[PDB]
């Protein structure tokens, strides 16, 4: 019996979920941060 | 549970235990290299505080 | 008969998972031989046959219809077993209860990340 790449989260126990939300909130974070970004582009594009 | 449950978090645990032991391995580099750079970082801390100490 | 004279019917079999074991013991007192865990061969038609009838007549047979809501139990969440599958390959919908959501607090359990309409959009009033 061995071992593959991605088990931890097709297991799916505690420490799937608890990946995923250390992925899913970094990753908002960052989101938040880019749309901000896009934002002042935007504006400072307009002219 | 099932066999399938099972097998499924055999080779999670796996996973996991591979992990540590890398991460093991390169905590272990960085504490020798900060042991080389703490030597004299002590030396020269101790030195800094030698005022108070002394007075 | 209320679904065929225009009126509107709701039947609740609690459970299934019972109905198949007596399904089995018969079938294994006439002495025809098992299948997979013991249930007969015909253990999917013992139910597909059975939640087929719940249907919706259209206004030329009455309108009238039936709703079912069949009762499965698994043991210790194990969706993945035999009858849980099939049952949960002939039905519609599913409203998966789970007893760590039930001891955390939350009751009814109902697993919403997992219950599942078909129907979904329709069916439901405006507000809601």
């Amino acid at each position: 019996v061995r071992s593959s790449a991605g088990a931890v989260r097709d297991a799916g126990g505690a420490f799937g979920k608890r990946e995923q939300a250390e992925e899913e909130r970094y990753f908002r974070a960052r989101a938040k941060e880019q749309l901000a970004a896009l934002k002042k582009h935007h504006e400072n594009e307009i002219s | 549970a099932t066999l399938k449950d099972i097998t499924r978090r055999l080779k999670s645990i796996k996973n996991i235990q591979k992990i540590t032991k890398s991460m093991k391995m390169v905590a272990a580099a960085k504490y020798a290299r900060a042991e080389r750079e703490l030597k004299p970082a002590r030396v020269y801390g101790v030195g800094s505080l030698a005022l108070y100490e002394k007075a | 008969y209320f679904r065929d004279n225009g009126k509107h019917a709701l039947i609740i079999y609690d459970d299934l998972s019972k109905q198949a074991v007596a399904y089995r013991q018969m079938s294994l007192l006439l002495r025809r031989p098992p299948g997979r865990e013991a249930y007969p061969g015909d253990v999917f038609y013992l139910h597909s046959r059975l939640l087929e009838r719940a249907a919706k007549m259209n206004d030329a047979f009455g309108g009238g219809s039936l709703t079912a809501l069949p009762v499965i139990e698994t043991q210790a969440g194990d969706v993945s077993a035999y009858i849980p599958t099939n049952v949960i390959s002939i039905t519609d919908g599913q409203i998966f209860l789970e007893t760590e959501l039930f001891y955390k607090g939350i009751r009814p359990a109902i697993n919403v990340g997992l219950s599942v309409s078909r129907v979904g959009s329709a069916a439901q009033t405006r507000a809601m």
